[PDB]
């Protein structure tokens, strides 16, 4: 029994399970008495029973420190302020310390400071859970692609991701109010920066795609209108070519967020939307110039007049 | 409804028919055929559809526009007489095609035989009293007759009796005899009386009609069952329950109460935590709800008042019987599809898994009439055909076919499977409606609905009576110490006392609280009181916390004065013998400790009740409370001011700096808002000037939301998780998802507190505050919100003129008197602070002057100094002793001025309203 209990004391804390620990402690209690008096008189049985009673004395503490909220920083703080010793970093960062250390911390007496540090652990995990959820959502998000008559690729359902980005940005802003935000600041700031860049790119992209669809009906299809406005359609063809290259390289990434790393993307979309707006203004001026020559065209509109 | 039994077919000359699915003819029983409402142009379309089905023998498909000829389907409708309330007259174009048959009540004498047969049936379990089959039945019938004549619809709209009540009584008598112990004649009479109480007298309103029913029961028993060994047949005198024993026997009250308490403690511990007090009415209603939930189609409708305990009592009784409590998590933007999905999930759990759910439907858990119609269809039948139709039906029949196989019973026919499904829903699903005020349109529609009123057991909780309030108060004022007031038993009328005869200060406290609650509801509320005490409970809790805090303060002050006196006795200079005189405050402590309970009662009542009152209503009710304290033998500070007593100088200066006005009314309102944070505050003000003020109090932590914006549900879930003060700009609207936040009903854990919003569990930081804010005082708030929230009125009413002109008149009529008025209290307060400051200065100097001699000069000069403020304090007290009588004498003249001023302003505002 001594070998078994010594083995179970040496298991790494990252692999200890309390459900089997309860049964193992029950077996240890059952088999403590059946040992002969030779073991009883020696320190072996006394030490074994004392350690088993130490394990059985505290069981809420073990399950509380088994929670996912505990982190290597909290273990370091517990060891330094309660155990008065330093743990090897390889032994600590992987939570592979043995149960003998947990015995050493003397959970029976220091349980007040233990719960004091665990409360901080759960609140820091409240912050970390939101950060991890945001990161996981934005590591798997992707647009929905369709292809119209031309070779261009079109995005559908802008809202399902725009609203998610806006809500995540609001969440990252609201995290600064929490007192336990200081340790998570260095990651939240970078995530907020990336999401702000993605939001700006999204804002430009939706307008670019909408304006290109609106203008493709007018120019690029009807040869007559392009003949009346050669400069506008000449610019529009180059805009469509550049937008096609940009969108192909963008959806060759499989993730929406990584477009922030594309060289010259946001400025390219700004230039594209500016040129599309100038072409739209040119169409408006041309239509008004046509209407001021035969004013009855004011009873028709734009599509009929075109 | 027809989709289950009919099968569309097609033929060249037979363009789609809708005949029977089987070979038997089909009979459509449309109950309450004249009930459906009619359009604004005066035509109800369902009746016209029925006429189309009976005259043209067909109809038109609305998607496809094809003539569907019904084949061998018959129409049989049932309707109450059109003179009954809510019965819309039917057009003669429809009833022209139907043969009308009138079916009256079975003559009142045939009922005797009809139910004597039932009693002969149910006495096969108890043959020893076979000869008693005939009496009981007659008695039952007689009882019904009397309850039909005494309690008419003229008293209450839900006093509708019928032989269905007699059948319920017979089933109850059987199901108590069947599972009960060996019976005796007295036991059978008491069992029948208990069932009669539960059937006929549960719905009764007011103690007058309950006493009338009790004397009717006594007369019936003495007339038809002239037994000579019986006890009291009152509702609380007899208690039948199977919670204690394995039988169903009349249990002793003390054992029942002890068991209920030891189970309620466990329920509050392991289930959601709400500190609650057990009393006799709670035990009685627990028995009632247990009896309702125990039977097969046991549905209950609890009509009481808000904060009575109906919802948590239902949850507790369901937990006792192992019923899964399901509550619709709906909110403002929840449409009929969400309710349909919730009902579908509840039904699937009830039948496909045998979950034995208990669906608690609040009055506010229904938004439009579609929800109520779904409840009608679920209750009248044991299923809602609209949920399971078309392809969803095909899945259901599949899930049935597998499931029914797992129980070891073979059923391959679709009809058999659906009949088993209906039976499982009927014996597994219990619906417990809870409605706060029955005069509301939604709740009146719920009560008057035929399916609910005919299937549900109307249990009328009503509002708390004086006995329940006394019990709750006694169990709630028994935690705070009252061994310092030196109470003397006062001479009061027997009607004034409510608890056991007054022998200690605690009984006086509970009597004062009950009397003030009654007087307050008598003045504010008119007619019937559909409001249950939530002010009373909040006031009790506030009084507990305030007595604790004030006694701690008094202990600290007494300790400081005593240690100073010991130091001065220890200090052995020439002038410290006179500080022995100025430390006569040990005598003042004896007087100020006697008034601690009175001041705490006044302050707690002011915090709870007067949040939503005018400047004059507050004064009148405070006068009433003072005369109530004087009626009993509890003392209080004669010159008591709420601002001075509760809020300190630092907090008042902070509020004034943040942007609060200089009004005493606004200072009291802010004290109510800030000091009382056991319940959410609901600030009502037309101008939004408070929204900035609160923000100025909390700097950058303030977060502004509203119930109208779409992302609100998410935004709060952020503010609730990271600890930022939340102000919700609108309060007249309210989506019940914040319900679990309005009442502090959380899910605790190891060290994380979690609250359910919608269907997400969010962790509360602990630094998170919630203020609800409203703009228009005309707007209403849901009864769930209004009774849970601390409503604070920040409006500037007309009565604000009444005082304000005074502050002008006295400014330009008695300038010196006005000057002395403010500086009297100002110097008084700054004296109470600075004399303590100088006393601790003197004490620490004595600490630093243990054995020195040159340092004693500063001690002597400050000793001579303190005499000056002592003289100023004494002079101010002596001058106030004459100033206050003159001030109160001078108040009444300008009160006469203000009486006309307020009327003039009201006339002006009516002019402006025109
Ligand atoms: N016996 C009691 N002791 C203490 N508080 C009670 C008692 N009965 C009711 N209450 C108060 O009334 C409220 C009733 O809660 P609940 O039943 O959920 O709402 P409702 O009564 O409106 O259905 C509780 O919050 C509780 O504070």
């Amino acid at each position: 029994l001594w070998e078994d209990v010594q083995r179970t004391f040496e298991t790494p804390w990252c692999r200890v399970d309390v459900l089997l620990l309860q049964s193992d402690l029950a077996n240890f209690l059952r088999r403590a008495d059946e040992l002969p008096r030779a073991v009883k008189q020696f320190e072996m049985y006394k030490s074994l029973f004392s350690q088993v009673n130490m394990l059985t004395s505290v069981n809420k503490i073990l399950v509380e420190l088994k929670d996912g909220a505990l982190k290597p920083r909290h273990w370091n703080m517990i060891f330094r302020d309660i155990g008065k010793r330093q743990i090897q970093k390889n032994l600590l960062d992987k939570l592979e310390f043995s149960l003998k250390d947990v015995m050493v911390l003397n959970l029976t007496l220091n349980e007040i400071l233990l719960t004091k540090i665990i409360e901080r652990a759960q609140k820091e995990f409240v912050i970390e859970k939101s950060l991890n959820r945001i990161k996981k959502f934005w590591k798997e998000a992707q647009y929905e692609v369709i292809e119209h008559s031309s070779g261009l690729k079109l995005v559908r359902e802008w809202d399902v991701l725009e609203q998610a980005c806006k809500e995540d940005l609001e969440e990252l802003v609201s995290m600064k109010a929490s007192n336990y935000y200081k340790i998570f600041e260095q990651d939240c700031l970078d995530l907020e920066s990336k999401l702000t860049k993605l939001s700006e790119i999204q804002v430009n992209w939706v307008e670019v795609q909408f304006y290109w669809l609106d203008l493709y009906g007018i120019l690029g299809e009807n040869l007559d209108i392009q003949n009346f406005l050669p400069l506008e359609t000449s610019k529009f063809k180059s805009l469509t070519s550049e937008y096609k290259m940009i969108t192909t390289r963008a959806f060759q990434l499989d993730t929406t967020i990584e477009v922030i790393h594309i060289p010259n993307f946001d400025t390219t979309l700004k230039l594209t939307i500016d040129s599309l707006k100038m072409i739209k203004s040119s169409l408006s001026t041309f239509l008004e110039r046509q209407r001021r020559q035969f004013p009855r065209f004011y009873f028709l509109g734009n599509d009929d007049l075109l | 409804a027809l989709h289950r039994h009919t099968n569309y077919v097609t033929t060249s000359k037979g363009l789609t028919l809708l005949p029977k699915s089987d070979i038997k003819n089909l009979v459509l029983f449309c109950d309450e055929i004249n009930l459906p409402k009619l359009d604004k142009y005066g035509s109800q379309n369902v009746v016209l559809f029925l006429r189309q089905l009976m005259e043209k023998q067909g109809f038109w498909k609305t998607p496809e526009n094809k003539w569907v000829t019904i084949e061998r389907i018959h129409i049989v409708g049932a309707c109450n007489p059109p003179t009954d309330p809510g019965r819309i007259p039917m057009s003669e174009r429809f009833t022209r095609h139907a043969a009308i048959l009138y079916l009256g009540y079975p003559s009142g004498k045939s009922l005797s035989q009809i139910y004597e047969i039932y009693y002969k049936a149910i006495f096969k379990l108890v043959p020893e009293f076979r000869s008693y089959t005939e009496p009981f039945a007659r008695a039952s019938v007689h009882l019904y007759n009397e309850c039909k004549a005494r309690y008419s619809t003229g008293l209450q709209s839900h006093y509708l009796f019928s032989p269905r009540e007699l059948t319920r009584l017979v089933r109850g008598v059987y199901t108590a005899i069947n599972t009960g112990p060996r019976q005796t004649l007295r036991s059978l009479i008491r069992l029948w009386a208990y069932e009669a109480w539960r059937i006929f007298a549960d719905r009764l309103v007011g103690v007058k009609e309950k006493n009338s029913f009790e004397q009717l029961l006594y007369e019936t028993v003495d007339k038809y069952l002239p037994n000579q060994d019986l006890g009291n047949i009152s509702s609380t005198s007899l208690l039948f329950s199977g919670l204690l024993s394995l039988d169903f026997k009349e249990v002793n009250k003390t054992d029942l109460v002890n068991f209920i308490e030891e189970r309620f403690k466990t329920f509050c511990d392991e289930e959601l935590e709400v500190p609650m007090v057990i009393h006799e009415s709670m035990v009685d209603h627990i028995l009632r709800i247990d009896r309702a939930l125990k039977q097969v189609q046991g549905h209950m409708m609890l009509i009481g008042a808000s904060r009575t305990g109906k919802t948590i009592l239902t949850r507790f009784v369901a937990w006792l019987n192992g019923l899964k409590i399901v509550q619709p998590k709906i909110h403002r933007h929840s449409n009929l599809s969400d309710f349909d999905m919730i009902l579908k999930k509840a039904i699937s759990d009830c039948s496909l898994k045998e979950s034995r759910t208990c669906l608690i439907i609040d009055e506010s858990n229904i938004l439009e009439t579609a929800f109520l119609e779904r409840m009608n269809t679920l209750l009248a039948n044991a299923d809602i055909p609209d949920l399971f139709q078309g392809e969803e039906y095909d899945k259901l029949l599949n899930n049935l076919r597998n499931k029914t196989r797992s129980l070891g019973l073979l059923l391959d026919t679709e009809q058999e499977l659906y009949d088993w499904f209906v039976g499982e829903i009927a014996k597994n699903l219990h619906v417990v409606f809870t409605i706060c005020d029955p005069t509301n349109n939604k709740s009146s529609a719920m009560i008057s609905s035929p399916a609910l009123f005919n299937r549900c057991i109307i249990n009328w909780m009503g509002d708390w009576d004086t006995k329940t309030m006394s019990q709750v108060a006694n169990n709630m004022v028994d935690v705070i110490p009252m061994e310092f007031t030196d109470f003397i038993v006062p001479e009061v009328n027997k009607e004034l006392v409510f608890t056991e005869p007054i022998q200690t200060i605690r009984d006086a406290v509970v009597n004062i609280l009950i009397h003030f609650d009654r007087n307050f509801y008598q003045k504010m509320k008119v007619g019937v009181n559909p409001r249950s005490p939530g002010y009373f409970i909040d006031g009790l809790r506030a009084l507990v916390k305030l007595v604790t805090a004030k006694y701690q303060d008094l202990q600290e002050n007494q300790r400081f004065v005593n240690v100073g006196l010991e130091k001065l006795n220890e200090s052995v200079k020439s002038l410290t013998f006179e500080k022995e005189r100025w430390l006569n405050t040990t005598k003042q402590f004896s007087k100020t400790s006697q008034e601690l309970i009175g001041n705490c009662i006044i302050s707690s009542i002011y915090e709870t009740y007067f949040g939503h009152l005018n400047e004059r209503e507050r004064a009148d009710m405070l006068v009433i409370l003072k005369r109530l304290l004087g009626k009993f033998a509890v003392k209080y500070d004669v010159n008591y001011r709420f601002i001075d007593y509760l809020v300190t100088l630092d907090e008042k200066m902070k509020w004034l700096e943040c942007g609060l006005d200089k009004n005493d009314y606004f200072l009291e309102n802010m004290s109510i808002v800030m000091n009382s944070q056991d319940a959410v505050p609901f600030l009502l003000d037309p101008s939004s000037h408070m929204i900035t003020v609160i923000s100025n109090y909390y700097g950058n932590k303030t977060v502004l939301l509203s119930f109208l914006e779409e992302g609100f549900v998410k935004r709060l879930e952020n503010a609730i998780r990271f600890g930022s003060v939340v102000i919700i700009q609108d309060g007249e609207f309210f989506d019940p998802i914040i319900s679990r936040l309005i009442s502090r009903e959380f899910n605790h854990a190891g060290n994380r507190v979690t609250v359910e919003i919608g269907d997400h569990e969010v962790d509360v930081s602990g630094d998170f505050k919630l203020f609800i804010h409203s703009c228009d005082p005309s707007g209403d708030i849901p009864i769930f919100l209004r009774s849970r929230v601390r409503l604070v009125h920040f409006v500037t009413n007309k009565e604000s003129i009444e005082t304000r002109i005074f502050d002008i008149t006295l400014t330009e009529e008695n300038a010196e008197m006005q000057r002395k008025r403010e500086d009297l209290i100002k110097l008084n307060t700054e004296y109470k602070l600075k004399l303590k400051n100088l006393e601790k200065r003197l004490l620490e100097e004595l600490n630093n002057s243990q054995g020195n001699m040159l340092e004693n000069d500063e001690l002597m000069v400050t000793l001579n100094n303190l005499k000056k403020e002592a003289m100023n304090i004494e002079k101010k007290l002596s001058e106030s002793e004459e100033f206050f009588p003159q001030f109160d004498n001078l108040v009444e003249e300008y009160s006469i001025i203000g009486k006309h001023s307020v009327k003039i302003f009201s006339m002006l505002e009516k002019f402006g309203q025109f």
